[PDB]
């Protein structure tokens, strides 16, 4: 576990982030944080990037999935993000399902293309995946 | 109105005055040019050609300071007009009797006809030995004559058209506009400042290489400040603030004016700058294509840098299983390498929206305010 | 209210002891330029003219002296008044002392009466040849009689009107403002920037060119730095930083004075053209007033523009139909140029209702806000 | 539609023939310099070296002129294609007759092949000393041939994407731009203004330093100016306008360059040091983090600060009470440091909220509109 | 959570590798000042102090290099750590181990133990004379052993807070900021811009000066710019770009030093100038005193400003009605001047309304829109 | 009368405070017009500067009255505008009739002003008009 | 016909026109596109802006449509707009007729107008259209 | 007392903030000079910082109680500002009673404490309060 310096420091990171001090980060407290930074964040946005490292799911962050996420974000490039991002920008329907078409597509800015959608279907449903994406780029 | 027709006929004549002092004003500088580059070598100042051009810039004086008077007389009839006097001692007070006679002053210097020197010794530059030479009096009074250019100035003031424009006055009035010799330089260094600066910049480089040569002519015999050509450079040098090189003045006349270049040079150069940086900054037209063409770039490199992000990875996810150490290795330093890419345009499309949105702020608060109409 | 009273009694002997130290600080400077310029040809060191003039400096630092220690014993009693002290111990602080000391080390250098002499090698400039000479111990002491002029700086503060008044003081304790000498400062470089830096650049040319001519005038048998108008020259050159020329000083004291000229004038010369530029710029009534005649005069320019390209198309179509070949060309030519001419008013036009609603954005906003309400 | 495919036509043919207009431009200045040194020394004038090197000058200037004829014939057919004109004298104004004879002259410069001499005498610095000496006449035609490098403009201008792209013609066309040489100027200037100026100064400084030497290895035989090395740094003194030292040029032509690179530097150093400037500046989301982590240190300072206020203040009770003096003294001088130093962080965090609330003003505008929507 | 654990352990090693190499960086440094400044005159380098003294340099490069090996050992694993690499070659990219190999180089340059020389020949200023000397070849490696002065920025990056705390790290992290050593640097630039340009300078100032002193000592026989005092004064005149005076150098060493102060003071006053500039503008809650205070002025002048217009009809009215002509006649004229005093005071209390509109114009729109709400 | 060239300019003048060109500046031609100049002018300051020079008070200003208008405004300085500023701010109660303590305050900044005020109350109200102190600057 | 990267850029600048891929460009993709660049068009204006290119009149352009509307724009100067812009000033009240009177207007700033006029009513309707103009500009 | 010109000058910044001159500050001069200065007091903020100096309570700033809040205000420091702003952070629940929580708290930043609430309660009332505060600092 962490030494006591580091589980300050974090705590400190925490009640920076809990206004209330009710030990969990309400989607109001983080969305208050983000406006204070000068950002503008939808209720949309706020719910999907407070759930992406609630683990638990119940809708709060406590002290433990701020810590991983905070282990996710100290090293200056974090290579799930960025993976996601890759995965975003290729989803150009939005619906979370890169087809055949698309994965095509983003090659010509065929054979192995198709070696890759065969690879990367691990499930067999016919499409790629957020989950088939990852496991790809590891 | 019987006060307008007279104001408008009182303006004609000072304009119309003030052009013909310009033109005496200029003749007497063109002619003192002439008659001093050519008493150094051509003549001698006990010739019949020095007499002659040196009554010419005598009889152009008194012609100058004639119109300089008439033309302070219509301002003294314009004063009584504009403000209701009768008697034209109401209109003298300190302040302009000081000016006219100013002015008076400075046009009547001029050489005048006849020879008489005084002794002139100077310290010679880079040896700081004396040299004594017997200089003609006539080169302290021509440098003076350059003090006639005041009168381009008061010509400017009274051709400008919304000096006297009924349209400019009824607009400037309503705003409270004082429309002077002061607006009248504001609104030409906005118009058109770099020529403002251009022709100032290229008149003062004339005179001053003149000023310099015509007085270190006396005191230099090897031909370094007294070449017009090594005065010019001698000027440009100390305009940019470089220094003086060889070229140093033998004479405080050379010194005087080198200083006084090197004052207008600070402000001139630094003034020209600055227009320049405005000149090459993209209007906000010009901008908002810009960062509509660099949305576009921006939005095809993302495409392209993630496609390199899940090439190396199915690259490097295809050795690893494919019992390739070597080659997997490889791939994977290129799969941080397209990451690192990736999220470098990405940060950079980021900032370009933060860019956009900052510039179009205000525009989009009209558009909202219209709709709650 | 009982310390009202004794506050404002503590502020009315302090500007009263700070204004009699200035009395005495400028007294002694201005004998000591006496003093040294008279010593140097008028009469020796062991004359009884130094003797008396510099007693005269002697004594005027020792009254001087003694109204900077009553002065700062003021400042004690106003600290026990504002911090309801009744100790005077509790006002001694380790900055406070240091200051009190600083000031005295500062105000007690000058000629000490009696003829010392000290040995006084340099290396002249450009000849890099030593030259002894048996200096005066008095001209190590006369320069730093120059550091004085701090009193200046506290006479103004002291003068202030928004320092004591009860109407900036009730003002700015709402708004939380400092009144201290950088409040000052900066008020006087937006009110009068110009005068501020016009002030002190003579100040500092007159200072500097007497330093630099009597550190300079041992070592100076030429007459070149020893020159008072020579090293007016100097200065200015070294302020707008052009460079030395062969007035190169041959002392460390000249060298020193010289590199403070050119900090000096390496920010004073930045400043002063930011002044110009900020007063060579169009208020915003102005600019209203130069877009509303802007306006009318691309409106009246897009008339004869667009005339002339029908006037040119209607003889390019008049000739093409006459049979004629070489006139049709030509007008034709001119309708291209016609065209090209309209289309340029026609964007500098629209260059002018962009910068219109430009500067005109939130004022309508206002307008709008209010008939909402 | 027609139009479309010729105009296209005709844009790459002009590409095509500025690329091979720059090919043979600097195939001629490249031949040039190694012709220039290796006469000096390797061969004379009158070798078949020289004979077959300026028979490589001449032949590719022959190339060359052919190119650029060609080039404005291709500008002529794409002014019929554009303006709609049959016949190609409608083409030829007096500004284009008058630059593509200004073209052909500044191309058709060059050293022409046989040895001719003329006589040069020049003063040499600082001892102003006559130097005459027998030069070649292909110095005065080897410096013009550095004017052939406007082909550079003239190839990123043809080469740029936004010039002849289909997007950036019709957004642009939409926003009423103009897309000339100075459009791109002005784009480079915002997108890469360190990289313009970087490789403009880096150009410049090589080929001032070598048209400095050139020009003085005639009247330098002490191998001051007529250095390579020692012109690169005269060349970078004068740019940083700090003045000439003992490299002042014995020639006008090295004066005159000298006199370009002083009026280059003074407006290249001052667009730098804005470059630079901007890039130091925080950006407004760097801005927001940097002030949110300050708000955080100024919250803790000022728990420590009032901490100390009470410590103090307890410690100088306590003292009172227990009969001590020197001891509570010395808490109430440390209360007092307290208290002023309490008060300058809590003055410092006020000033923090209000640049906080200064930037965070119109993004709070857009949350309220929107709300009333 | 592990590889949280992991990373801090590293950065700590990191950290504290980097002060290591500051201080044998440093020592090396400064016995390489002390065995210059010995081995001109207390002793020669073919004695044993000039042994023991670059043994201690040799011997404490070597240190200094196995911090180096050991600090970008550590930068390895924490890459592993980050990146979750298992593999140490994964890490070595081109650009890692080009700077690697950089920093090697870069810290291995130092006084090699043994007498070795060479020849020296360079030519003096202003006499353009050849001096040939034998000198020793430890002057050619001490000078880039100010090199090693990089490690400073690493050692300020590494013991900054906001590099590794947790809050400032998370609070980055929502606003996409990138802390490097440029965000560092910008952070500095804002908080104290002039402490680092001051630093900067100073420090420059004193190696500057001892680079020109060390290189220029084996050919200056007169104590020019071998003199310490004589060449801080040549990199101050140069960073302020006044110009060389007779402070030129002899030798390209001296030359290339020279030149970087000019390119380094070229930017470092503008900057200074910047920075003093903002300093000396009034904030937002100062300009509202400011602005509050003038207004009361200007409406007491305006009240004494028309009571003399008053006052002075009267006696105009009182005179022309009692048979009195020249009385009359003069307070008229002193009417005229106080309705022009009038309203001139009435256009700049005009002109301060104005401004204080222009400044209150975006917190008034806030309190518009709160009271829709 | 004036010369052609000086009634063609301010014809000129006066259709540009005319936009609709019926011969008469209408109240809301010259709010637009000083709007398009930066300026704010209410409708009660707009009145009162539109009947400023209205000699027949119809409420328009003709060209008659704008001619008038310009007659007074081509000179730098009006004796009459700067007469006006004076009697106003001297009306501190600002009811248009300056009374004899507010003529003994505007001093301190006793026979001679009770010598004005009788030899300016021309009409004998008790008090002093702008009519009359325009008389006596006069 | 035009080559094939000719034609491929014009459909890139048409789909950047088009964002929904219909195949045309409502006024409402125009509209956006152009607020999107800073400018502030009214529905008038971005109709009558839209019809200028609309050959066949159905109130959308399509490709061939955007086609001409680039051959037109391609070139620095386009003589067509410049002449329209010529006639609308020339229209001073605006009804897209110029009247005599406003030709004889225009050349003050006899016979010959009254040529221009003759030889320039090409369908003998007493006046100037737009098609008149253009056909004596040509 | 004071004398004339500092009374004078008193009753000039008094009468600065007292428009209508019925000789009281009502809160609402208070309000629109601040104003004024760029500042945006709130009603609450308002009214507390007025009853600092109101002596009488009666709601309003009479001229003594002005005069008093100058003699405060006229020095560089007041102590009686500062002793109150450093018992309001101490306050971090803000009821205006700093428990011994909050004592303890502060000095992180035993005994020695302890002793301080033994000797700073002066009403034993378990608690501290400004009065208490203000008694302790002096
Ligand atoms: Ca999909
Ligand atoms: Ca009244
Ligand atoms: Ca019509
Ligand atoms: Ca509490």
């Amino acid at each position: 576990q962490l030494t006591e310096e580091q589980i300050a420091e974090f705590k400190e990171a925490f009640s920076l982030f809990d206004k209330d001090g009710d030990g969990t980060i309400t989607t109001k407290e983080l969305g208050t944080v983000m406006r204070s930074l000068g950002q503008n964040p939808t209720e949309a946005e706020l719910q999907d990037m407070i759930n992406e490292v609630d683990a638990d799911g119940n809708g709060t962050i406590d002290f433990p999935e701020f810590l991983t996420m905070m282990a996710r974000k100290m090293k200056d490039t974090d290579s799930e993000e960025e993976i996601r991002e890759a995965f975003r920008v290729f989803d150009k329907d939005g619906n979370g399902y890169i087809s055949a078409a698309e994965l095509r597509h983003v090659m010509t800015n065929d054979e192995e293309v198709d070696e890759m959608i065969r690879e990367a279907d691990i499930d067999g449903d016919g499409q790629v995946n957020y989950e088939e994406f990852v496991q790809m780029m590891t | 109105l019987g006060a307008l027709r007279r104001r408008r006929a009182l303006f004609e004549k000072r304009k119309r005055l003030s052009d013909y002092a310009l033109i005496f004003g200029m003749f007497g500088i063109v002619v003192m040019v002439i008659e001093t580059e050519l008493s150094w070598g051509a003549y001698d100042k006990a010739s019949l050609y020095s007499l002659a051009l040196k009554c010419l810039i005598s009889l152009s004086t008194i012609i100058l300071l004639g119109l300089i008077i008439v033309y302070h007389a219509r301002e003294i009839q314009l004063f009584m007009v504009d403000n209701g006097a009768d008697d034209w001692r109401i209109a003298m007070t300190y302040e302009r009797i000081f000016f006219i006679c100013l002015e008076i002053l400075v046009c009547a210097i001029h050489p005048i006809p006849g020879n008489y020197t005084f002794t002139w010794t100077a310290r010679l530059a880079f040896s700081y030995a004396p040299s004594t030479t017997t200089a003609d009096v006539d080169i302290i009074l021509s440098i003076p004559m350059f003090l006639r250019l005041y009168l381009i100035a008061r010509v400017m003031l009274l051709h400008s058209k919304l000096f006297t424009d009924a349209s400019s006055r009824s607009i400037g009035a309503l705003n409270k506009i004082n429309f002077n010799t002061r607006f009248v330089m504001k609104t030409l260094m906005t118009i058109c400042p770099g020529t403002v600066l251009l022709v100032f910049s290229i008149s003062l480089w004339i005179i001053a290489a003149w000023t310099v040569r015509a007085c270190e002519r006396y005191h230099d015999q090897q031909d370094v400040t007294s070449n017009f050509l090594g005065a010019m450079w001698l000027i440009s040098i100390t305009f940019l603030s470089i220094g003086y090189g060889d070229m140093v003045p033998n004479t405080y006349c050379g010194k005087g004016v080198c200083l006084l270049t090197g004052i207008m040079g600070a402000g001139c150069t630094a003034l020209v700058v600055a227009v320049v940086a405005r000149k090459l900054e993209l209007t906000k037209a010009e901008k908002h294509v810009h960062n509509f063409m660099m949305d576009i770039q921006y939005t095809k490199e993302m495409k392209e840098s993630a496609a390199r992000v899940l090439q190396e990875a199915w690259m490097f996810y295809k050795h690893t299983r494919r019992k390739e150490s070597h080659a997997a290795r490889r791939h994977q330093r290129k799969l941080l390498a397209a990451i690192n890419a990736f999220r470098q345009v990405r940060l950079k499309h980021r900032k370009l929206r933060e860019q956009v949105n900052s510039m179009v702020d205000i525009s989009k608060m009209h558009m909202i305010l219209y709709d709650l109409q």
